[PDB]
């Protein structure tokens, strides 16, 4: 009764094809182009809405609490001393904890002056944590971009690939994000 | 010229080979095509790392493969 | 007092390595600390999925020399990717204690910085990771994007190489072992392992 | 060396530092030879008190929290978390808010079940597609950060009158794409662990819940699915017209690992159909397109109307939770993930009860775990799909 | 591999204040600062981004005001000048005070030229500010930016 | 006095980025780098640009 | 099992410790002022520490010996090291390797 | 040399030549073939790190560890610096003295087992009559150091994965011992010179893995599970792999014998089954159509290059096919690669012993003499 004996070697020589087809096809993924974006050379461009470090007009500031009474926390020290010699609120040293923020851009949308705008800044990293408390003139700078250091190669990352493009390694010269905008179909129809 | 000393000729010219000109020659290879290469080529040249090796680690701190910085124009 | 929490004036602590040899061997062995920088493979929350962003292949996690470490005595380093609460912060305090002592933190995210959006109504929230472990670098964001974390360990790595070899002792403890007699009862182990084998789930 | 060898059962802890993504949550089991005797999950090492915080919290800014509960689809906590002082106040959406909604909550799905298919992957020993299971998910990462700004969590998208912001100008076309290279893969994926016979045996019979075991442990999403229940919250709560379309929810009639993971790939390839559906059907289509529509008609012709909108009358911040009580519901990546939302006319709730996806489905671990082994515990553990945020909260 | 010298401490102590070149990748210019430190020098490594008006965050008193998370009041906090405290506590016989910015970019020209001189003016006080960029590690004096 | 002022609108003319052909809102002028703000969307974006890449507008 | 209450500036650990180990004992509990050095310590400041530990423990006495105890106990020795620190008293290290103020900045008393 | 090349002649001539003695100059001699071939593992060691994380890079689509030199041809070499200058532990109540030599016993026979590889016609350290019989019984005290790193920590689930790795480590020693059984059978020796000189006869036709089809896939399969790799080695098996309390040098010495133990398995399979440094045309053939003697010394030098660069090569392809079967393979858990020793490759290596028996009995010119 040879029925297991060969059933046996049958499973052998499956395995073995199996182990040599697997072997042949993860041979196929070195010729592949990687998909790393190598980081400090090749900084990826974030999107048109990223809500990175928030970035404050000192001047454009009527000094209410409503970027306060947004932030989940009631992060932003707005403080202010009324002057009776022009009776309007006076803001004085505007910041914002950007150790503590979580960067969901509730104070940008409810702003009534249009005072507080994001970045594309990430790169926030510091030793000392109570450097992350900026203050009005620290975060009225004007942020790093990200296209315009003469080190990196920066890459568009899905959403801004020309409509069959899934990686943005292989772009021959800037080609922009799908196709049309608004201003083409005015012109069309 | 003694024969001694050719076979020592060629053998201290091996070394220079072994050592630095060739190893250099494979550094200039791998800045090149690397992403041309097919899965055969990079196991040549993944070769080509694997044997001459020593060579390769005496050179490794005087090569600066750093992207050269962008013209921004 | 004039300053409400002081820094203190140093004993005039000088190496003053005026060889170019041993300056160079110190240079090997920041380079050799930095080029290597092997994390501790923690999580915790939401942060350890970008840091797991950064393990896949769009960024990589290798191309600085760092791998993952299961064991956290193979750990150079630990990214707190996550919220640190009061039942976890003595297994992280643990698990920083036993790693060898070259060893780096990085306040990964919001909630070890300062305990971000849980810094002003939990019960249960480490406001920060510097309450429990010695801090190198911080990272905000709330879940920081990869290249922020990548960041990071940049800074780590500059932070790195101004490392002395002279200077190891800083990496003491200093014990101080002021050791006091209580008069606390001691209490049963509540939590034993014992769950479906319980003389409780069977019958009512 | 002070560890002796006993005759008695051992203990392993399997603590809470986890060296894979498995969350923080200690695993206490005792395992006399090789058979799971006892286990004991201790859990509440992430348990920051989203429950507390809540009622200190207006809904517009308990959104940025709602991400932190199931941390792999984010948007489906603000999915209940919107829906809960919307069915109070009965605020209405726009339908081009509701099919935004819809694309939004598919890709969530579609990315829960890759984060959940990646470590599932590497604990049952494939461990090869790990490293490409993360290139379609920072696709859906890439599409998340053109629209809600953030990846996969911190979206502030979804608003009580229905979407933040409209879609951006190339969204439509980079989405369709994703799922013309996303359909063969869910192929593979079944191939890898059904057309190889090791795998199967190492899931066949692994964790053996019934169907009406099942509805006692309050099991849902496709650990409920996989035991012989056709139940999905999207069909049975007509939810947020999910009905324009058609799909058919998966089930399998077994109850193990095999049958979870059948499941969860079978509801990928049916998420992707919904997204299809929902981008064919969206109302005015692209924003490209609606946008230069209601530019050169005028400021009429129903591209101004109500439902071509993303937003249902933009509230303001001090909106009151009004009185009353009820409890929402979305079918996340896990299933069930439910709001008790007890607003009495303030601007905070009240009382605001997260019923978790995945804290229902991991009382059920002790159960599953009995007449198995000790490398069997890690795909028990794998095929639940816990994320420790949404059972501690 | 470039076996470094003591050179940078003299390109130091000649311009008063010199911006760094680092490569982006990480720790290259830290055998520096660590050079640096080795020759009597105290650096003080911090981002230049949380600073804010360095006239008044370097030498001046200026109040913090720490984050109230809806639970304090405003709390004005008033961290001492920066250098002249770590000037004042500082050995008398020690070379100097030396702050390592690691951050040069996204700060503006009027800020680099008030820093080289305040190098210039206060005696021992010389800044590293770290523009970053160049393949290398290269070092210029802070003259014409 | 005569260059590019804060407070007006302006649109990028920059063929090969991925900000093209938007119209925004000049903030900051600090060394030649000039920050708009964008009000396209729900949170409004401020991104840096150089005055070789932007255009002021004369319609609106 | 240990019981403990491991946070930073101090360190409980029920239990004596031996050579390098902390043996679990029950009617004792060690205390490890400053395991990182952040701070300074002169013995000054230091013997006030162990003064106000032993009164904190004594003061302990009846309940439970939980880890919830332990954490309370090292919890106000941590606000007397800070209350210590701001009073002037302690100084921070500036020779450690972080140098990131976990107890406040260095502020002038009164403006 | 003139008449041909012989270093250590003409080192023990050229030393004679100062005033030593003859026993002398072969002790002095002595220690440099050593520091050669420890110098040909730690490069082995330093290639493998490479390889390893270079080609898991290039199978995942990511890019390995740049920024380390040039390409990442210093990332092994930080990975063994750094790994010198990191303290100690002693895992709580550790044993110290068999904690320390748990690592040392299971990396001193593999570095031992160096003598046996030959990089050509005696460019080896010693012939050794009994040479991989040798090897096997040195590669048999590793699961003493694995027991020994197992007990010497006080935490469980190091025990446990010491017991595992042991267990792992005797079920592949026999199917080894018979896949060199074979070889041996096939060259009437033990000896790897007189192993390769019966393969280095026809070039390519006369290496025994034509002969050995069954017999190199026993031996190589059974080679990955005693070198822990591939299925045989991400949650670990319960928590903990019998070195998660080794730190600095000693987790360096684990680390480093894993790989030095993949490139002497992957030599001795290039020794073995393949030509140890024959070309695929036989080299006396080239010889004569040159029309040059093969006792010439530039001929010599060029045939000892070459032989070195054909071992290279076929020791390179078996840690490539090593690298790529570690992301190929599913990794299997305990019990199916003990099922994998004892019920399926000792037996096939007790069928492969009865055929080469059968086939050297029946065929003897084709089957050694
Ligand atoms: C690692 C660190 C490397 C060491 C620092 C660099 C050294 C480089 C110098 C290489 C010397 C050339 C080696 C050689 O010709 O070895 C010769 C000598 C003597 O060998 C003699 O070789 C003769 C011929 O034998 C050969 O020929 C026989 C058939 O006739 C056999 O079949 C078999 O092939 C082989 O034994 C004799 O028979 C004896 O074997 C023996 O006397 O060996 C020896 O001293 C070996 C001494 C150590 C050599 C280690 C480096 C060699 C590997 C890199 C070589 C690359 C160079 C080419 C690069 C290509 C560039 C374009
Ligand atoms: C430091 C200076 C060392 C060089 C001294 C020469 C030497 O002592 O070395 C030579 C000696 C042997 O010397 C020979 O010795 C012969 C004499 O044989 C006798 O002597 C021998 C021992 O000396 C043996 O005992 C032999 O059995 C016996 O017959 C000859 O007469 C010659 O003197 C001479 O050729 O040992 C050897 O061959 C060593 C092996 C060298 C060849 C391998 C080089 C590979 C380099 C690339 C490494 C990168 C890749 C690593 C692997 C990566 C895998 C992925
Ligand atoms: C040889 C040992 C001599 C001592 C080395 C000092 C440390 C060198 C360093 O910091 O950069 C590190 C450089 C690599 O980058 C290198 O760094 C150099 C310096 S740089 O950016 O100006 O840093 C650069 O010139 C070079 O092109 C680049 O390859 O070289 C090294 O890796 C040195 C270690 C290699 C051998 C040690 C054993
Ligand atoms: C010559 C050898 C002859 C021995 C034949 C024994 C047959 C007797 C029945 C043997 C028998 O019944 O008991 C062996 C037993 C399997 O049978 P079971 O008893 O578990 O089956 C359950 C019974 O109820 C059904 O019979 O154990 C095993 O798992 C090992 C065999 C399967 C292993 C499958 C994988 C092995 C091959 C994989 C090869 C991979 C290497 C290639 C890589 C390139
Ligand atoms: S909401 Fe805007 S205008 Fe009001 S205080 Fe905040 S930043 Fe100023
Ligand atoms: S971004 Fe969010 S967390 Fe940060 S300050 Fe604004 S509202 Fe508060
Ligand atoms: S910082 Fe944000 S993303 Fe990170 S753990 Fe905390 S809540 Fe989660």
């Amino acid at each position: 009764f040879l029925n297991q004996i060969t059933n046996y070697a049958k499973e052998a020589v499956q395995s073995a094809k199996y182990i040599g087809q697997g072997l042949s096809v993860t041979f196929d993924h070195m010729r592949r182009r990687p998909i790393t974006v190598q980081y400090p050379y090749e900084k990826l461009i974030p999107s048109e809405r990223f809500r990175g470090r928030i970035h404050f007009e000192f001047d454009k500031c009527i000094a209410c609490e409503v970027c306060v009474r947004v932030c989940p926390i009631n992060l932003p020290v707005v403080d202010w001393v009324f002057n009776k010699e022009l009776k309007k609120k006076e803001l004085k040293h505007y910041s914002i904890d950007f150790g503590v923020c979580i960067f969901c851009a509730n104070c940008v949308e409810y702003c009534p002056t249009n005072c507080l705008s994001v970045t594309e800044e990430y790169e926030l990293a510091t030793y000392d944590r109570h450097e992350l408390n900026y203050d009005s003139v620290a975060m009225g700078r004007i942020p790093y971009k990200v296209t315009q250091d003469p080190m990196v190669t920066p890459i568009r990352e899905f959403a801004y690939l020309p409509a069959g493009v899934m990686s943005g390694h292989d772009l021959p010269a800037g080609a922009q994000r799908a196709g049309e905008r608004p201003e083409a179909i005015a012109n069309t129809a | 010229v003694s024969t001694e000393l050719l076979v020592l000729g060629v053998y201290g010219a091996l070394a220079g080979l072994y050592l630095l000109v060739v190893p250099a020659i494979v550094y200039a290879y791998l800045n090149a095509r690397w992403y041309v290469a097919s899965s055969f080529e990079r196991a040549f040249m993944y070769f080509l790392v694997t044997f001459f090796f020593p060579g390769l680690l005496l050179l490794a701190p005087f090569i600066n493969f750093r992207p050269q910085p962008r013209s921004l124009n | 007092p004039a300053i409400l929490n002081p820094i203190a004036r140093p004993e005039v602590p000088q190496e003053l390595a005026e060889n170019i040899i041993l300056t160079s061997l110190n240079d090997v062995y920041d380079w050799a600390r930095l080029s290597s920088l092997w994390p501790l493979m923690y999580g915790t929350a939401c942060c350890f999925i970008e840091f797991a962003a950064m393990i896949g292949s769009r960024f990589d996690f290798d191309r600085f020399g760092l791998v993952p470490r299961n064991s956290p005595r193979q750990a150079d380093l630990i990214i707190t990717s996550g919220t640190i609460t009061m039942k976890m912060a003595p297994a992280l305090v643990r698990l920083y204690e036993q790693m060898p002592s070259p060893k780096y933190v990085i306040a990964m995210g919001a909630c070890t910085i300062t305990g971000g959006m849980f810094s002003s109504d939990s019960y249960s929230a480490v406001r920060g990771v510097d309450k429990l472990i010695p801090v190198d670098v911080y990272l905000p964001g709330c879940p920081p994007r990869p290249e922020a974390i990548m960041d990071a360990i940049v800074k780590l790595r500059k932070k790195i190489a101004n490392e002395h070899i002279n200077e190891r002792g800083n990496l003491a403890q200093t014990h101080r072992l002021f050791t006091a007699k209580h008069k606390m009862k001691p209490v049963p182990p509540i939590l034993t392992g014992q769950y479906l084998n319980a003389p409780s789930r069977q019958a009512p | 060396p002070k560890i002796e060898t006993r005759t008695e059962p051992m203990v392993i802890n399997m603590g809470p530092h986890h060296p894979s993504m498995h969350g923080v949550l200690r695993l206490m089991v005792t395992l006399d030879g090789e058979d799971v005797i006892d286990c004991e999950p201790v859990i509440g090492y992430l348990h920051r008190g989203m429950e507390k915080i809540a009622e200190n919290r207006t809904n517009i800014m308990f959104i940025p929290y709602v991400s932190r509960w199931d941390y792999a689809a984010g948007m489906f906590n603000e999915a209940v978390t919107v829906n809960a002082p919307e069915k109070l106040a009965g605020i209405p959406v726009p339908k081009r808010a509701s099919y935004i909604r819809v694309i939004m909550l598919e890709l969530n799905r579609i990315a829960n079940h890759l984060l959940w298919l990646g470590p599932f992957l590497a604990d049952v020993g494939a461990q090869t597609p790990f490293f490409y299971i993360f290139r379609e998910r920072e696709y859906i990462y890439d599409l998340f950060e053109a629209a809600t700004g953030m990846r996969f969590i911190n979206n502030n998208y979804f608003r009580i009158g229905g979407v933040a912001a409209d879609l951006t100008y190339g969204w439509v076309t980079k989405c369709r794409d994703f799922c013309d290279y996303f359909l063969p893969k869910v192929d593979e994926y079944e191939r890898l662990i059904t057309n190889n016979p090791i795998f199967v045996r190492r899931l066949q019979g692994v964790g053996k819940i019934s169907r009406e075991e099942a509805i006692n442990w309050g099991l849902s999403g496709p650990m409920l699915r996989a035991s012989g229940v056709k139940w999905d919250l999207r069909k049975v709560d007509h939810y947020e017209c999910y009905d324009d379309f058609d799909w058919d929810v998966p089930v399998a009639t077994e109850g193990d690992c095999l049958a979870r993971y059948i499941v969860r790939i079978q509801e990928m390839r049916e998420s992707v159909k919904i997204i299809r559906q929902a981008l064919d059907g969206l109302p005015g289509g692209p924003y490209e397109n609606l946008e230069a529509k209601r530019m050169l008609e005028g400021a009429k012709s129903e591209w101004n109307g109500f439902d071509y909108q993303y937003i249902g009358k933009k509230l303001s911040p001090t909106f009151k939770i009004p009185k009353g009580e009820h409890y929402v519901r979305v079918e996340s990546g896990k299933g069930e993930l439910g709001i008790y939302l007890i607003g009495d006319d303030n601007v905070f709730p009240w009382r605001w009860k997260i019923r978790p996806p995945d804290f229902n489905n991991l009382q059920v671990l002790p159960q599953l775990l009995k007449g198995m082994k000790v490398a069997d515990i890690v795909a028990i553990l794998g095929s639940i799909d816990v994320i420790m945020g949404s059972v501690d909260r | 591999g470039l076996l470094a010298g003591y050179q940078f401490v003299k390109d130091l102590e000649s311009a008063g204040a010199l911006a760094l070149f680092v490569p982006p990748e990480g720790g290259f210019e830290g055998r520096y600062q660590r050079r640096l430190r080795s020759k009597g020098y105290t650096t003080l490594p911090m981002s230049a981004p949380g600073l804010g008006d360095l006239a008044a965050y370097l030498t001046q008193e200026h109040g913090i005001r720490p984050a109230h998370t809806g639970k304090e009041d405003i709390r004005v906090y008033f961290q001492p000048p920066l250098v002249t405290y770590h000037l004042e506590n500082l050995p008398p016989n020690a070379k100097g005070l030396v702050l390592w910015l690691i951050d040069g970019k996204r700060l503006s020209k009027q800020e680099f030229a008030y820093l080289a001189q305040l190098t210039q003016t206060l005696p021992k006080f010389k800044v590293v500010v770290e523009v970053g960029g160049d393949r290398v590690v290269r070092w210029e004096p802070l003259a014409d930016w | 006095i005569m260059t590019i002022l804060p407070g007006m609108t302006v649109k990028v003319t920059n063929p090969n980025d991925t900000y093209y052909q938007f119209q925004g809102i000049v903030q900051r002028i600090t060394d030649g780098k000039v920050a708009v703000l964008f009000e396209g969307g729900n949170w409004d974006k401020l991104v840096t640009f150089q005055a070789s890449e932007l255009e002021p507008v004369v319609v609106t | 099992m240990l019981l403990k209450s491991t946070t930073r500036h101090v360190h409980i650990y029920a239990g004596h410790v031996v050579d390098g180990e902390v043996h679990p004992d029950t009617e004792t509990l060690t205390l490890n002022v400053d395991p990182d050095n952040e701070l300074e310590w002169n013995e000054a400041a230091l013997a006030k520490v162990e003064a106000k530990f032993r009164e904190l423990v004594a003061n302990a006495a009846g309940e439970d010996l939980t880890e919830y105890n332990l954490r309370r106990i090292g919890s106000d020795l941590e606000h007397f090291i800070r209350s210590l620190l701001m009073q002037g008293e302690i100084g921070y290290n500036l020779n450690s390797r972080v140098r990131n103020y976990s107890l406040g900045i260095p502020r002038v008393n009164h403006s | 040399m003139e008449s041909g090349i012989d270093l250590q002649g003409q080192f023990i001539s050229a030393l004679q030549s100062l005033g030593l003695s003859h026993d002398l100059a072969k002790l002095l001699w002595l220690p440099l073939p050593m520091l050669m071939m420890l110098i040909v593992a730690t490069v082995g060691v330093l290639v493998a790190v490479w390889l390893e994380r270079k080609i898991s890079a290039a199978v995942q689509q990511r890019i390995g560890p740049e920024y380390i030199g040039p390409l990442g041809i210093l990332a092994p070499l930080a990975d063994g610096l750094k790994l010198i200058f990191k303290e100690d532990v002693l895992p709580a109540n550790s044993d110290r003295w068999l904690f320390t030599l748990g690592p040392a016993v299971v990396v001193i026979p593999v570095f031992l087992s160096y003598i046996i590889v030959p990089f050509g016609q005696n460019l080896l350290i010693s012939n050794l009559a009994m040479g991989v019989f040798l090897w096997i019984a040195l590669s048999s005290i590793a699961p003493i150091g694995l027991l020994m790193a197992g007990y010497a920590s006080n935490n469980k689930y190091s025990l446990l994965g010491g017991l595992r790795a042991a267990a792992q480590s005797i079920s592949y020693e026999i199917p080894l011992a018979l896949a060199v059984l074979a070889v041996a059978m096939m060259s009437n020796g033990l000896g790897t010179v007189e192993i390769v000189e019966q393969q280095s006869q026809y070039g390519i036709l006369s290496w025994n893995v034509w002969r050995q089809p069954i017999g190199f896939l026993v031996f190589w399969i059974a080679a990955l599970a005693e070198c822990e790799r591939l299925p045989f080695d991400a949650e670990e098996e319960l928590v903990a792999g019998y070195q998660t309390e080794y730190a600095g040098m000693k987790f360096a010495l684990f680390y480093l014998g894993a790989y030095v133990n993949l490139v002497l398995s992957a030599l001795l399979v290039s020794v073995l089954y393949f030509g140890g440094w024959s070309f695929p045309i036989p080299l006396e053939t080239i010889a004569n159509l040159l029309g040059v003697s093969e006792t010439n010394p530039f001929l010599q030098i060029a045939f000892a290059v070459l032989g070195i660069t054909m071992t290279l090569i076929k020791a390179y392809f078996f840690v490539f096919l090593a690298i790529l079967l570690r992301w190929t393979v599913p990794r299997v858990r305990i019990d199916q690669l003990l099922d994998l020793g004892w019920k399926f490759l000792l037996p096939v290596g007790l069928v492969n012993l009865l055929l080469t028996a059968g086939l050297k009995l029946a065929f003897p010119v084709a089957f050694g003499g």
